[PDB]
RNA sequence: ACGACCGUAUAGUACGAGAGGAACUACGGUUGGUGGCCACUGGUGUACCGGUUGUUCGAGAGAGCACGUGCCGGGUAGCCA
RNA sequence: CGAGUGGCUUGCUACCUCGAUGUCGGUUCCCUCCAUCCUGCCCGUGCAGAAGCGGGCAAGGGUGAGGUUGUUCGCCUAUUA
RNA sequence: GUCGGGUGAGAACCCCGACGGCCUAAUGGAUAAGGGUUCCUCAGCACUGCUGAUCAGCUGAGGGUUAGCCGGUCCUAAGUCAUACCGCAACUCGACUAUGACGAAAUGGGAAACGGGUUAAUAUUCCCGUGCCACUAUGCAGUGAAAGUUGACGCCCUGGGGUCGAUCACGCUGGGCAUCGCCCAGUCGAACCGUCCAACUCCGUGGAAGCCGUAAUGGCAGGAAGCGGACGAACGGCGGCAUAGGGAAACGUGAUUCAACCUGGGGCCCAUGAAAAGACGAGCAUAGUGUCCGUACCGAGAACCGACACAGGUGUCCAUGGCGGCGAAAGCCAAGGCCUGUCGGGAGCAACCAACGUUAGGGAAUUCGGCAAGUUAGUCCCGUACCUUCGGAAGAAGGGAUGCCUGCUCCGGAACGGAGCAGGUCGCAGUGACUCGGAAGCUCGGACUGUCUAGUAACAACAUAGGUGACCGCAAAUCCGCAAGGACUCGUACGGUCACUGAAUCCUGCCCAGUGCAGGUAUCUGAACACCUCGUACAAGAGGACGAAGGACCUGUCAACGGCGGGGGUCUUAAGGUAGCGUAGUACCUUGCCGCAUCAGUAGCGGCUUGCAUGAAUGGAUUAACCAGAGCUUCACUGUCCCAACGUUGGGCCCGGUGAACUGUACAUUCCAGUGCGGAGUCUGGAGACACCCAGGGGGAAGCGAAGACCCUAUGGAGCUUUACUGCAGGCUGUCGCUGAGGACUCUCACUCCGGGAGGAGGACACCGAUAGCCGGGCA
RNA sequence: GUGGAAGUCUGUUAGAGUUGGUGUCCUACAAUACCCUCUCGUGAUCUAUGUGUAGGGGUGAAAGGCCCAUCGAGUCCGGCA
């Protein structure tokens, strides 16, 4: 079976939807997490250095 | 390279894991005050998935009902009794001291009241050879004398299901089904069948290990494979 | 008996099989009373269709060569 | 746009102790190639005609579908070897 | 032993292409060369004849089917001018 | 699709009718996820729609989803989170232990709803009618009340009860057909309330010594049959519900086979097949309450995922519509849906191409190879070799039969079930289409079913049972974690971990020198602390004594890595190839030699065999069965071939509409030769050459596509290996701290483990912290 | 005779798989498709949903297979010009 066009068929699962804290289609229903802004990990926001250039 | 199988297991993750919650009762003896007067009524027989060997249900007296590792030769009706003053049948628990010498006993204790260690396995038993007031020698399965404290309690009789070895599986279904109930991986890819980078016995244009199969006690997780510390190996001898 | 298995698995296998199987599914003389009723209700679990008595014994075999020492010593 | 071979007469002759055994020429045919043609034989021929299985139109009659003819039997013209 | 011709084999060289000129064999279809295997015309013969052997001119046409092998090559069979 | 017609400025494709078709586990009906307004109405055509459009899933504006009894909600599953505790330099990190919570919308458990009617669009939700559940209040009853039952359960075989459906018989109602007398549709009616009860179990009676009983197993003096009784089922029967409802009408009665549903019996396990909430137990009247969330529509060749209205992918239920037949198979046809797998018009419609039919005579000559195609085919009777693990081989092979019509027989309660008989009779052909094996032999491999490179490898590779070796008595062996802690483990040697071999059968020789592992060890070597000497008013430092693991040394061990030769009638380095097998899937020489087979056989098979360079669990030999595995032979078959032809359908060609991409330094009508960085349309010399256009098959542009994946080069990269260099985890061992009392010893008080506790075991060791030596491709 | 076992047989029942055609396609219907052929189809079976394991780590009947068209070390951003 080909891992591409016919593997897509499957994918009726929901799992980042609208989180509650912060906006972002990023709350993971299934892990009860949010990859945008920590929602669910984390009472202080979700936030790295990295997320920009090193001197900025 | 990668870790070796060996190294997977210990992570615990349900692929090596036992189905724990299938299981039924945790074998152990009764706690007694004392006095021993505690005897119960065998209400039924069962199979136990962790041991592949049938168990005893028991009431007793002070209305607890719980498994029990059965012997051979009980039966529902059957009346067990459990301390010091137990009688000596089949089926009834009570320390080695209180037990004659050169009997089969199973279920021992491998300190008083741990609730039992060792014979526990289908068809299995330990012999009790010598008394004394400070030390109980038994003979395990494995043929080795073990010096136990005569305070150590353990079940009269051989363990239930004797003889399971005896059939051979015939068929890789039949392995299937039995592995499906404990706590392994199955089935068992040989090393030589592997890459270099998954075991040290991996790789090469043909199937042979690499270096000699006996690895020294020192060796670390993830290379000690094949013989550990082999005394020796073959047959010949 | 082995013959289940068609001409599977080879000669030793399937003639254990048989054999196992056989005094497996022999009449058996039950403990309690004296009836051979004695049937295999499962591994190493037997039971008297007669009286309904419900023993522990052998996985193929409701008396094995060990159980017969125990009643002895 | 023709290449080549076999056979007959020549002749059981010339030659030759014999065994064996030609030629010129004239004929008949075959093979390969080439161009064309379909009276003849042969193929096709889901034009056509018949037989018959299953099913549907109530039966009958007459029909549809079964892969672009259900299957079987015959086959004109044309196209073909 | 000496003198050469070819550019099919093999080797040498590293000029051309590494921002790629698709491999071997086979097949199919076309053209060509002659150092001619057959056919035409000839010379010699240790040329009686028949069957050959060797040579000259000559490239018009022909040079086919199969068994093993991927084979090219080659070995083998029966036909063949 | 076609002919008519409707609407419209405009109609091949928007709508109506007829005719003609397509879909039958779906192209029908209901839904989960997912989408999110796509649903309905009106108005539109700039966008979207493979052409057009008056149409639309498009554009714009409005409207549309109604619940005590359908879901959610509640319960608990694998498991998840939160708090506490502990760890960590620390946390948004981390395992355990407590507590709490979360975790199932088709498809786990679960208090209660049916029938009709209604809208453009909702509907067990609204309306009408009827019914039901729970809680609470009032009243009567009741003292019972928590033990127990239920919820609540695996796989295989099977009996009984039984509704719908389907079919048969006959009657009634309506329809169709028009030589008969047939053919189709209907003939209705719930939840609920009440009542009936087969099976199972049990009781009394009875008193079987051979009877009772089953599809089968089975039952019995420990009491069989029979008889009487207790308990006791359906989504079932029956009565009500119902001069409810529905129907134009009639508004039936019996039967068979019986999905659903109910209830039993048997068999299997090295496999044992959830839990909790809840319900029952535990009466009745009347009344009140029953909030909150979901509800439209699609559910797919246009509403989901795949950038698309994508030939792909995507779960559940309808598995009982008719004929057919073994059948949920084919073929044909209903109900229902559709003509939207959405561009059309024209040419006997050429070449060429895709799918395909048929080809005389020959019959694998084709080819690496029978690739492709073909042959065979269903059912019954007869009959069936070698070999074999006795199962199988086997549908071996081979031979015969097969329709229709008339009248019958047998099995059975019967079938619209099955098995036969006699007679008549048609065709080239009776499994008449459809459905539907070609067969046989030799050799190689793996025993078998199974697994695999999602996307060029399905195999001989992996797995497997079976064989074998290794480690470990559980405070274990093995393994994960920095730690706190954890997997194995609700486990305990008949265990489970680590490896090798790979069913069965006959077997499995010799070697311990090297390497590995393990045991031992007088002596030798062997670090640090403490100790002794020298040195320093101290210190650095030098040296000594003692000496752990480890090493030297010795021993054991090959189903441990591996080895099994040259020479002579021993030497390297331990042994010197045994049983077997052998030109091998291993044999260079090689197409070895002989034989079989063929006209001819680098093939195949058999024998020989000095084996370049076979060989025993790096398993050897051999092997029935099995195989989309490799090679070979035969019969059969045939367009694979001789050698091609004709035909069918879709394209191709012309016309209307729609409308890309690749590629492009320039110039360019070339050809033959030459030359040139040695492979030129463009240079040189000649030759040829009027321009433009249509179709074709692809010779050339070293054609297009891709900064060559081969090769080398770079003090490039990565993955892998090891007795490469250097280090780092980990294991072993000595020492110091925790740490205490009296080169060997006792004790108890820290500390550890067992025990519910009392107390028991162990004990200054172990654990843990620090350090030293050895091992250390496990890792960088 | 009864019984009805089996990693048993036939089988496009459903469903799963993917051998050959080296067919069609190869600016595709499709960044793995279509057709015919073929294998399995009561079991080590297939499948939906829920759930666990995470990057030198998983998972792997072992092909260096798989971990969202990405694997001899995923993807994203950063180190980084
Ligand atoms: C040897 O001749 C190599 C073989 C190869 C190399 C790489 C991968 C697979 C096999 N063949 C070539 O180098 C062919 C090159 C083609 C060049 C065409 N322009
Ligand atoms: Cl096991
Ligand atoms: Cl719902
Ligand atoms: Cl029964
Ligand atoms: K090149
Ligand atoms: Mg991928
Ligand atoms: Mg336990
Ligand atoms: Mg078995
Ligand atoms: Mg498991
Ligand atoms: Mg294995
Ligand atoms: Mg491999
Ligand atoms: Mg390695
Ligand atoms: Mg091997
Ligand atoms: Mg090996
Ligand atoms: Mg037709
Ligand atoms: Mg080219
Ligand atoms: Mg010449
Ligand atoms: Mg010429
Ligand atoms: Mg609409
Ligand atoms: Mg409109
Ligand atoms: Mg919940
Ligand atoms: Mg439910
Ligand atoms: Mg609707
Ligand atoms: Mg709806
Ligand atoms: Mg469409
Ligand atoms: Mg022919
Ligand atoms: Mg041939
Ligand atoms: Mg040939
Ligand atoms: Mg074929
Ligand atoms: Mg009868
Ligand atoms: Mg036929
Ligand atoms: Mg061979
Ligand atoms: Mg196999
Ligand atoms: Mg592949
Ligand atoms: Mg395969
Ligand atoms: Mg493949
Ligand atoms: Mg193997
Ligand atoms: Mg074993
Ligand atoms: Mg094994
Ligand atoms: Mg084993
Ligand atoms: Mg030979
Ligand atoms: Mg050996
Ligand atoms: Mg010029
Ligand atoms: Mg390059
Ligand atoms: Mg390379
Ligand atoms: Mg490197
Ligand atoms: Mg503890
Ligand atoms: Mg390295
Ligand atoms: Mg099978
Ligand atoms: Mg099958
Ligand atoms: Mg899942
Ligand atoms: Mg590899
Ligand atoms: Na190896
Ligand atoms: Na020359
Ligand atoms: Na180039
Ligand atoms: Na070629
Ligand atoms: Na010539
Ligand atoms: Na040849
Ligand atoms: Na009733
Ligand atoms: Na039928
Ligand atoms: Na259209
Ligand atoms: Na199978
Ligand atoms: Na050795
Ligand atoms: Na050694
Ligand atoms: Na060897
Ligand atoms: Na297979
Ligand atoms: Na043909
Ligand atoms: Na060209
Ligand atoms: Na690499
Ligand atoms: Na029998
Ligand atoms: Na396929
Ligand atoms: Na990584
Ligand atoms: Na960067």
């Amino acid at each position: 079976t080909g891992a591409g066009t016919p593997s897509q068929g499957k994918k009726n699962t929901t799992t980042h939807t609208k989180c509650r804290r912060c906006g972002e289609k990023s709350y993971h229903t299934k892990k009860k997490v949010c990859s945008s802004c920590g929602f669910g990990k984390s009472a202080k926001r979700r936030d790295y250095e990295w997320q920009s250039k090193a001197g900025e | 390279g990668r870790r070796i199988q060996g190294q997977r297991r210990g992570r615990g993750t349900s692929t090596f894991r036992a189905p724990s919650h299938r299981y039924k009762a945790d074998l152990e003896h009764r706690k007694v005050e004392d006095g021993d007067v505690i005897a119960g009524t065998v209400v039924d027989i069962e199979h136990d998935p962790a041991r592949s060997a049938p168990v005893a249900a028991v009431e007793f007296e002070d209305g607890d009902r719980r498994l029990i590792l059965a012997p051979e030769g009980v039966g529902v009706g059957d009346e067990l009794q459990v301390g010091v003053d137990a009688e000596i049948a089949p089926g009834n628990t009570l320390p080695l001291a209180e037990i004659p010498e050169g009997v089969p006993v199973c279920n021992v204790e491998s300190s008083p009241g741990d609730g039992g260690k060792f014979a526990r396995a289908s068809g299995v038993n330990a012999q009790l050879l010598t008394h004394d007031r400070n030390v109980a020698v038994v003979k395990l399965p494995s043929g080795e004398m073990k010096r136990l404290d005569p305070q150590c309690r353990a079940t009269i009789g051989v363990v239930g299901g004797g003889g399971r070895t005896d059939k051979p599986f015939v068929k890789a279904g039949n392995k299937h089904h039995k592995m499906k109930a404990r706590g392994t991986k199955w089935p068992n890819v040989r090393g030589v069948a592997m890459n270099a980078v998954d075991h040290p016995f991996g790789g090469g244009g043909r199937q042979h290990p690499g270096k000699p199969k006996s690895i020294s006690r020192n060796a670390p997780p993830g290379r000690k494979v094949g013989d550990i510390a082999s005394k020796r190996t073959g047959r010949g001898g | 008996r082995t013959g289940r298995f068609g001409p599977r698995y080879g000669l030793k296998i399937r003639v254990r099989v048989a054999d196992v199987e056989i005094k497996h599914k022999k009449k058996h003389k039950c403990p309690v009373c004296g009836f051979k009723k004695l049937k295999r209700a499962g591994t190493g679990i037997w039971m008297c269709g007669h009286c309904g008595y419900k023993i522990a014994g052998g996985c193929y075999q409701p008396e094995t060569v060990a159980g017969k020492a125990v009643m002895k010593a």
